[PDB]
């Protein structure tokens, strides 16, 4: 469920906040997005990619 | 700040609270130290 204020905890990552679409192009290993803070504001579904 | 993980959800998620305190006390005196050098940087610096 997207743009939408929801509890999610994803490969077991866990936490709050909005997921939504990004247009950023992860490289094809990467995972996990960061921040200049490193703290985690792009993922990867782990089903869908 | 000599705990186990850096991310405080991290440590709520894997170990539960009587263990857990142990760890969060660690993170709440160490944030708390860097959010009161801060504000007192501000006042310095207010004052100027």
């Amino acid at each position: 469920v997207k743009n939408k204020c929801v509890n999610f905890n994803f490969n077991g990552l866990t936490g709050t906040g909005v997921l939504t679409e990004s247009n950023k192009k992860f490289l094809p290993f990467q995972q996990f997005g960061r921040d200049i803070a490193d703290t985690t504001d792009a993922v990867r579904d782990p089903q869908t990619l | 700040f000599g705990a186990i993980s850096s991310v405080l959800n991290d440590i709520l998620s894997r170990l539960d609270p009587p263990e857990a305190e142990v760890q969060i006390d660690r993170l709440i005196t160490g944030r708390l130290q860097s959010l009161q050098t801060y504000v007192t940087q501000q006042l310095i610096r207010a004052a100027e």
